[PDB]
């Protein structure tokens, strides 16, 4: 057969994306309400473990992290500390009103305002909670946002 | 001025600065910096990118909402750098490769693309031109890398004349490839290929300082038009400077790698320079004239190097 | 009336004590300090730190406002001394990423209304 | 002090109760002492009470104890209504029973099967969870929200019953015993669970009392005391039930008490649909509620309480009061002060769990690492309420 | 209980118990008890000088016509016109009679309280959320440290004039790879609404002119 | 009333203490906890097909905002700020102007979506009906800059929705 | 073993060290915090380098009587009973 460089490429990303997106193993901070939705999300209903998401992952095997509450100032060098030992390649997904943008604790002395002063996100869920079918909505959207990467491509073309 | 980049505010993250700056190369060691000092002070930042957008996730959390941009760009391709500087009023160039790749060779990455960068630049209104160069710039030194920044270098100074051209020397720091390299290629696996380290003094420069001395020649009006030379406090001589790595590294140090694709770590044209001699330029102003106090390596030398630190230090000896 | 309940010290005396016995486990301790957390600081930045923090509240005559600064002082030293803190908390004190502010008043003047 | 070891729970697992950092000193498996530190889920609650009227401020109950969502707007509810001295009307009370009900029942699925899933039994989680989502259902058809309804509310409830609803709770209710059962029929005679639960965290009556406990915490070591039965507070002095009482003070006592409390809670929820009265749902006295949207477009009374209902705010008459329920995990109160204006001068909340967590190193004392996460469990702690 | 649907009931009988019990208990610890009052819906309150803490506490656990041997709660509201700014409430509940009691007392920033431990165990977190929230010292108490606020808070964010933001927020900056906490500065500044009615609501709490 | 959960008294007759004895040597409880494990994987998965399937929802639901019109296209909100004043997150930002016609119009109506606590007191505090919750949950966003609303995507998200969100009112304004 | 006079060398080789003190002014009998200048919190640092020194805790209340070295000296034998 006859096949480029470029053809090539384009095949190996393809195949590395549908395995990264097709085992999503998330790490979970439950740290308030949010918490409670995401259990949801694990619950037979959606059962997110259907998609290839286990239930639980440790942080040092997790490809994604879901803020699931507030972050508070005592808690943000913790959650940058599990952020930093994770392996890449690794997502953030913030849950909610409080880890989107401190939500209804915004203009409080203890919140941090949003997730994304400490850890870079990468999906932001809406919703104070968020629906169970909101945060399946969501890691359903890093699934096709990992699908579109071209880290191979990018790579031959350096 | 205008009404929208008149600085407000107590210049935090929150605040409004009036930099709107387009930072080539902000996905490097020295784009890091950068990009995080100008988003302290509300500073709005464009971030052309050629990597994947996963490559820049760490440049997000270094502004305020809104505040850092992102942007593609080909260096080839004109048209997408005047999309990226067309409503920026200063633009810092930092693009460079510590090797050359098939696409891109050191006349492509140091000479046409700062020279299309810089001619955009004036096309399209831009004020202030900072251009990184290197002190060892030399026509007629050995080692390609340097001839490119010599060549490239002049190109600068004619396309936006008004352009600030800052020379610094090798810089350290926790990302570099500097210390970070006397610490790895000589240890593992290796014994240094130090040749004759006795003859070669070097003046390196902390990164901080030349991320502060980047950003006064933006906030300083003197500095348009001016080359500068940002240097260490010290001289040291490679040899020495070797030895005082693996002392802090705890690697024992005895006296005496291809390149390839993917990312060649330790290259022909690497020698040749960690060999090169820091030029002494004293007529070239310094971090001196932009309110930076040049920072010693012994104080940002065990921060650099804990990690290689397996699981009381003494050190290097100046040269006058 | 004048006549009120304390807190330890019954003058400045005693308060004087307590402030220099303090001060005795603090610059024990940052020699430890500087290694349990791996800061990047010499045990002299340190030390002089902790004569910074003493001194800004010299003026001090009450017996019972030096109490509850020794009482804070203690507090602050058992999150310390037990590693509660992290290394974020203990380089809080040096304000190592908050930019120079200037004090004159030409300075001051030209970035803004701040009095 | 054989060893400190400071277990953090901050890369959480599927438990979702909060974050914990446990400081404990470990002399071999034994554990000498527990010092829980509880500073990362505290929002500043009561402060932000503050600086907002009482409507403003009822939303920040749903997320104290946000597993009883609905029993804390009861205890804010009750709060207010009795600085305001009004009263909500019938049918009312009767929902706000009815739904304390249903909400007790949603904490205890979550009590028991999260104490019993950090005990290896992760199977009873999935099954009682399509029972919560199911009854998350009710929560959304009567207010919109699946968990912060934000739908009891002083002076009775926002909205009422859409029609149909109450047969759909009936069918719940029908079914439910045997899911209770099933769960029995895994944990209550497992000699597993038992030698997990038995004799582990034992509190005596005495000590209990002491400490604060409150809730299964003093039924378990043998205390005839619930607030629905000695101090009612809604209709809760017209429906039957038993309390569970336990005898010997420990984990599986506790245990049994919270799944007797839910075959009682489906005791309670059949009278209660069987005597839903007809009526209004909020109190008829616009000054504190609001009029119907369809009176708010007419009349020029209603538009004019309505517009300042939703900027000012009701005034309270200047006073202080301690209001206190049986919530699911014990008793829930507010130490609520009016300064006669509209937003609340303090609120103090008074979370059941603030106590029974300072009560744990009591309870650790002589027992193995291991055990600690059973005792945990057993105090059913949820840091919302315990930071506010 | 009256055919008025909207009002709440009065319960009198309550209200002649519970004042009887404050005379009680103002009749055997005269030393210490500095006012007695019942509410309308029902809750009797002694206010008592800061050193009849234990005293009061004690008689009222121990004595055979007390028996309140439950904390329920334990808090302090700051009132900054007042001399003595802080006043701390005691809510305590006797399941012998069924009843509940509120003990009050006050103090400054300067004054340190006996502290109840002695009394009641439960007291023992209560109080260091107190100290923490307020800055109220308790004297004798086996473990006085902070509790909800982050470690090295400076301040003591429940009082009325400890801004409602805090003067210090943390982010993340990658030069110095750690989170450093820096002055606060809002995009959005929270804005403040005036509500009160300028036209009095209640003319049965109406104070006398100065 | 009470009842006790745990206070029985064993029987100590040789054939109860061998019913026992059987059961702590045959394993009698934990085979039977094996058997309600084993009728559940034959029972029918609760799993519905997100996204094919979707989950019961009710006209009350509150999801994403947007502002409304009259039939005639005029839009509802007469910048009373009644939602701006009641909205307990302050997440509303509101100002106005006379509009050339002289109408009482907003210029300016934004929502930080994720300040919102999604309690749905502004569309309780509207005289007219201006500003809903809408039947949308599946918005969520890459950046946070995505997720601040403005009057214009509040004004898009009405012309999106309006075919729901007015069927939704129709089948709960009376229980409002 | 004891050696009176060798207290007072190692005494005067610890006040030698710490920086603010210089060595010119020093003497046998010179004040802290008169003739040296030192502060009272100065006084309270150089007190903990005897400790280490000499091996043993010099307690508060006499920590702010030694004043001055030979008033060191004279505390440092007392409390190891040099009777030369
Ligand atoms: C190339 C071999 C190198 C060695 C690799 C490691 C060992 C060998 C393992 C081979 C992997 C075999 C599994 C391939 C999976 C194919 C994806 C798939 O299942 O289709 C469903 C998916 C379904 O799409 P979806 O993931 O978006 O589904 C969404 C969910 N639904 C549909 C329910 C809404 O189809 C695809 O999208 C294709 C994904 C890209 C597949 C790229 C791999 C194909 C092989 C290319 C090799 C190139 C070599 C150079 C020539
Ligand atoms: C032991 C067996 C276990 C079972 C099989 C295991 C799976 C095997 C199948 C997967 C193989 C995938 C290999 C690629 C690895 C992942 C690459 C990736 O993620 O991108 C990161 C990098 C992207 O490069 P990069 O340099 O841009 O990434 C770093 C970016 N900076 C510099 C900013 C930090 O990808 C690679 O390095 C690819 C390495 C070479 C891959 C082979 C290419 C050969 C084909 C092209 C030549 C054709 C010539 C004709
Ligand atoms: C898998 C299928 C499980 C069948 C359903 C469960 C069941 O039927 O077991 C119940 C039965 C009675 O057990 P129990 O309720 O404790 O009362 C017995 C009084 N002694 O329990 C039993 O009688 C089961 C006894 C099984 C025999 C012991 C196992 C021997 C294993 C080697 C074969
Ligand atoms: N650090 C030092 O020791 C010294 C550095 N300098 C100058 O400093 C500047 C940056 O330093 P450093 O940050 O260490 O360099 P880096 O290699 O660390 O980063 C260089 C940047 O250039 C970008 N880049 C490289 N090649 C291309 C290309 N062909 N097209 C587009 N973008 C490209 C890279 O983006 P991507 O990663 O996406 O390819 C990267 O972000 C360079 O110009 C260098 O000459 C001068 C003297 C000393
Ligand atoms: S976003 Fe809402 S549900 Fe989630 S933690 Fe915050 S308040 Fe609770
Ligand atoms: S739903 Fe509630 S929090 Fe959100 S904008 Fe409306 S009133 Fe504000
Ligand atoms: S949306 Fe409704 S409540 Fe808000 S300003 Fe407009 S008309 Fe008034």
């Amino acid at each position: 057969p006859s096949s480029r460089g470029e053809y090539v490429v384009a095949k190996l990303d393809d195949l590395i994306n549908w395995a990264r997106r097709s085992s999503l193993w998330p790490m979970t901070f439950g740290l308030a309400c949010c918490a409670v939705e995401m259990m949801h999300m694990a619950a037979p209903r959606y059962d997110m473990d259907r998609f290839g998401v286990v239930f639980r992952a440790s942080p040092r095997q997790s490809d994604v992290m879901i803020v699931a509450g507030t972050l508070t100032n005592k808690m943000a060098p913790a959650l940058r500390k599990v952020y930093d030992q994770m392996p890449e390649p690794r997502y953030v997904v913030s849950m909610g009103s409080c880890a989107n943008g401190g939500g209804y604790y915004h203009y409080s002395y203890s919140v941090v305002r949003g997730c994304d002063r400490i850890v870079p996100v990468d999906i932001y869920v809406p919703g104070c909670p968020p629906t169970a079918e909101a945060l399946l909505y969501g890691i359903l959207q890093l699934q096709k946002k990992i699908k579109r990467e071209k880290r191979l491509r990018i790579w031959y073309r350096r | 001025l205008h009404h929208a980049v008149i600085p407000h505010g107590k210049g935090g993250r929150s605040s409004v600065s009036g930099i709107v700056a387009t930072v080539f190369g902000a996905t490097g060691f020295l784009g890091r910096y950068v990009v995080n000092h100008l988003g302290r002070m509300g500073s709005q930042v464009i971030v052309p990118h050629r990597c994947e957008p996963y490559d820049t996730m760490h440049l997000r959390p270094m502004g305020d909402l809104g505040q850092i941009i992102f942007m593609d760009w080909n260096g080839r391709d004109k048209d997408s750098i005047r999309r990226a500087v067309e409503h920026s009023s200063v633009v810092i160039n930092l693009v460079g490769r510590e090797w050359e790749t098939q696409n891109f060779d050191f006349e492509d990455v140091f000479v046409k693309i700062p020279q299309a960068i810089a001619q955009v630049s004036k096309e399209a209104g831009v004020e202030k031109f900072i251009h990184i160069s290197h002190l060892n710039a030399d026509i007629k030194s050995s080692s390609k890398y340097l001839r490119s920044k010599a060549v490239g270098e002049k190109e600068v100074r004619e396309t936006f004349p008004e352009a600030t051209i800052i020379k610094p020397a090798e810089i350290f720091g926790r990302e570099d490839r500097f210390l970070n390299y006397f610490a790895n290629i000589r240890w593992f696996g290796g014994v240094p290929l130090i040749s004759l380290g006795k003859k070669t003094v070097k003046q390196p420069v902390y990164i901080v300082d030349v991320t502060k001395g980047i950003i006064n020649a933006i906030k300083d009006p003197d500095a348009r038009g001016k080359t500068f030379a940002f240097v260490g406090p010290s001289r040291y001589l490679l040899f020495d400077l070797v030895q005082y790595v693996f002392a802090v590294a705890h690697r024992p140090f005895l006296p005496y790698f291809e390149i390839s694709p993917f990312e060649p770590w330790t290259t022909r044209d690497k020698v040749e320079r960690i060999h090169t001699t820091d030029k002494i330029l004293p007529h070239l102003p310094g971090l001196e004239d932009l309110g930076v106090e040049a920072t010693p390596l012994e104080l940002k030398a065990i921060e650099v190097l804990r990690r290689h630190r397996t699981y009381d230090v003494q050190p290097a000896k100046t040269i006058p | 009336s004048t006549s009120v309940k304390p807190i330890f010290s019954r003058d400045m005396n005693e308060a004087k004590r307590r402030v220099r016995e303090l001060y005795r486990a603090w610059y024990r301790e940052v020699p430890n300090t500087v290694h349990l957390f791996q800061l990047d600081i010499s045990v002299k930045q340190g030390r002089d730190k902790v004569r910074e923090m003493f001194k800004k509240n010299a003026h001090i005559t009450d017996p019972r406002v030096v109490d509850l600064l020794v009482i804070k002082g203690k507090m602050e030293l058992e999150e310390t001394i037990k590693v509660w803190k992290q290394r974020t908390h203990v380089m809080r004190f040096f304000h190592e990423t908050e930019a120079p502010r200037p004090k004159d008043f030409l300075s001051k003047f030209y970035v803004g209304h701040d009095p | 002090l054989v060893s400190n070891l400071t277990l953090n729970f901050g890369p959480q697992h599927p438990a979702a109760h909060g974050v914990l950092r446990l400081v404990m000193e470990l002399s071999g498996e034994m554990v000498r002492k527990c010092d829980p530190h509880i500073g990362l889920l505290h929002r500043g609650t009561e402060k932000l009470i503050e600086y907002k009227t009482y409507l403003q401020a009822l939303p920040y109950f749903d997320r104290l104890d946000y597993v009883s969502m609905m029993c804390n707007e009861q205890a804010y509810s009750l709060a207010v209504e009795k600085l305001l001295n009004i009263r909500p009307p019938p049918r009312a009370q009767w929902i706000r029973v009815l739904f304390g009900e249903i909400t007790r029942l949603l904490n205890h699925i979550m009590a028991v099967t999260t104490h019993a899933l950090d005990i290896g039994a992760m199977t009873p989680f999935f099954w009682m969870f399509e029972e919560r989502e199911k009854m998350f259902e009710f929560y959304e058809r009567v207010s919109g929200a699946r968990m912060h309804a934000a739908y009891v509310r002083p002076g009775g409830v926002h909205q009422d019953l859409p029609l149909g609803l109450m047969d759909d709770i009936y069918e719940f209710s029908k079914n439910f015993s045997l899911r209770i059962d099933e769960l029995e029929e895994m944990l209550t005679n497992n000699r597993i669970w038992r030698n997990r639960t038995v004799d582990i965290g034992i509190v005596t009556a005495e000590d209990a009392l002491n400490y604060g406990f409150s809730g299964v915490m003093l039924r378990g070591s043998g205390i005839q005391w619930d607030l629905r039965k000695t101090q009612p507070y809604d209709v809760y002095d017209q429906v039957e039930f038993d309390v569970p009482i336990g005898s010997r003070g420990d984990c599986y006592d506790r245990y049994l008490c919270r799944v007797e409390e839910m075959r009682q809670s489906i005791r309670i929820i059949s009278q209660c649909l069987n005597k839903m009265p007809p009526g209004e749902i909020k109190v008829d006295d616009a000054k504190v509620s609001p009029p119907k949207r369809a009176e708010m477009k007419t009349s020029m009374e209603s538009l004019i309480h309505h517009f300042k209902l939703y900027t000012e705010g009701y005034q309270v008459p200047p006073g202080a009061t301690y209001t206190a329920i049986e919530a699911p995990k014990g008793e829930f109160g507010v130490y609520l002060v009016s300064d006669g204006s509209s937003r609340p001068y303090r609120c103090k909340i008074k979370a059941p769990g603030f106590a029974h967590l300072a009560g744990l190193d009591k309870m650790s004392k002589g027992h193995m690492l291991a055990d600690v996460v059973a005792i945990i469990g057993t105090q059913d702690i949820v840091f919302g309420e315990v930071d506010r | 209980a009256d055919t008025r649907p909207t009002v709440r009931p009065r319960n009198d009988v309550a209200h002649k118990q519970l004042s009887a019990f404050g005379e009680y208990v103002a009749e055997i610890l005269p030393k210490y008890v500095q006012q007695v009052q019942v509410s309308c819906f029902n809750e009797l309150e002694i206010c008592i000088h800061p050193d009849g803490v234990i005293p009061v506490l004690t008689f009222l656990r121990d004595h055979s016509n007390a028996q309140f041997k439950s904390l329920a709660d334990l808090t302090a509201v700051d009132i900054p016109t007042r001399q003595n700014r802080f006043e701390i409430v005691y809510n305590l509940l006797s399941l012998r009679f069924n009843s509940r009691i509120r003990v009050k007392t006050y103090t400054d920033e300067l004054t340190p309280i006996e502290s109840s431990v002695p009394v009641y165990k439960a007291a023992n977190w209560y109080e260091r959320e107190i100290w923490d929230m307020f800055g109220v010292f308790f004297a004798n108490h086996p473990d006085l440290r902070r509790i909800l606020t982050d470690y090295g808070f400076e301040g003591h964010p429940f009082r009325k004039d400890f801004p409602l933001s805090g003067y210090v927020e943390l982010r993340y900056d990658d030069e110095v790879k750690r989170v450093v906490a820096e002055p606060v500065e809002l995009a959005q500044e929270f804005r403040k609404f005036d509500l009160n009615s300028p036209w009095e609501a209640f003319p049965a709490y109406r104070q006398p002119p100065e | 009333t009470y009842k006790y959960v745990n206070l029985r008294e064993p029987s100590m007759d040789m054939k109860s203490v061998t019913d026992r004895a059987a059961q702590t040597l045959l394993w009698t409880e934990l085979i039977r906890g094996l058997g309600m494990t084993l009728s559940y994987l034959f029972r029918e998965p609760a799993t519905i097909n997100y996204p094919f399937e979707k989950g019961p929802l009710s006209p009350r639901f509150r999801g994403e905002h947007a502002l409304r019109r009259y039939p005639s296209g005029e839009e509802r909100c007469i910048a009373c700020k009644l939602c701006e004043a009641v909205c307990p997150a302050q997440a509303i930002t509101i100002e106005a102007e006379p509009r050339a016609d002289g109408s009482r119009r907003t210029t300016r109506y934004d929502i930080d979506m994720t300040k919102c606590i999604y309690c749905g007191f502004c569309q309780e505090a509207c005289p007219v009906d201006a500003i809903v919750e809408g039947p949308n949950f599946e918005f969520s966003t890459e950046t946070h800059e995505e997720l601040l609303y403005n009057k214009e995507k509040l004004l898009n998200n009405g012309d999106k929705w309006e075919a729901e969100i007015a069927a939704n009112i129709q089948a709960d304004y009376l229980y409002r | 073993p004891l050696t009176l006079e060798g207290i007072k060398d190692r005494v005067l080789y610890v006040l030698k060290l710490y920086d603010k003190i210089d060595p010119e002014k020093l003497s046998v009998n010179s004040h802290f915090m008169k003739d040296l200048g030192l502060d009272s919190l100065d006084q309270v640092e150089i007190i903990m380098a005897m400790e280490d020194e000499f091996g043993f805790e010099i307690p508060d209340i006499d920590a702010e009587k030694l004043m001055c070295p030979q008033e060191i000296v004279d505390y440092i034998a007392d409390k190891k009973d040099v009777y030369e």
